[PDB]
């Protein structure tokens, strides 16, 4: 009387690497070429 | 000297002394005088290609002056301005002073605070412009 195995409930699909900040570097770069491109005017 | 330069056939350069006339004269809380100067100089550079586009600066200049007659009228100007000059949509003054009005509209002072640090921030501005903005804050 040894309650027996049971099936892995199952997969819970979740992925998160290196966004953030990698991201926030992209972003400050577009801002700068619009300020340049707005000077030249 | 600019009537000289109209009386010698020399233009270019009337222009530009009525500009710094209108510039020197709004500075001393004249507004009809600038309003005048500045529209003239703006009608005659729309038509030339060269200056086509420096016109929406006049204009904006112009509504910034006309803005503190009234603001029943200040909208009407600026859509008569757009109306003259529907390009002038393009530029972002015309939302620029939208939203202006809409925050005056209620006296939200914050609004237009945070429109006025987002245009210096995004552009330096004027000493000329920043002083009839504190001007116009201080309704």
């Amino acid at each position: 009387s040894m309650a027996e195995d049971a099936d892995m409930r199952n997969e819970l699909e979740e992925m998160q690497r290196r966004a953030d900040q990698l991201a926030d570097e992209s972003l400050e770069s577009t801002r700068r070429m619009l300020q340049l491109v707005e000077e030249s005017k | 000297s600019a009537d000289y330069y109209k009386g010698e056939e020399s233009n270019s350069s009337a222009n530009k002394c009525l500009l710094k006339v209108a510039g020197y004269a709004a500075q001393l809380e004249q507004y009809q005088k600038a309003i005048d100067i500045y529209e003239q100089v703006g009608t005659s550079a729309m038509d030339s290609p060269l200056l086509k586009y420096s016109a929406k600066d006049y204009f904006f200049k112009a509504a910034l002056c006309h803005f503190c007659i009234d603001m029943l009228n200040a909208k009407l100007a600026v859509q008569k301005y757009e109306e003259l000059f529907p390009a002038f949509s393009d530029s972002r003054e015309c939302k620029l002073m939208k939203k202006l009005l809409e925050a005056h509209e209620e006296q939200n002072v914050d609004s237009y605070t945070e429109s006025v640090k987002e245009y210096d921030s995004i552009s330096r501005l004027d000493q000329w412009l920043t002083t009839m903005l504190l001007r116009i804050k201080k309704t």
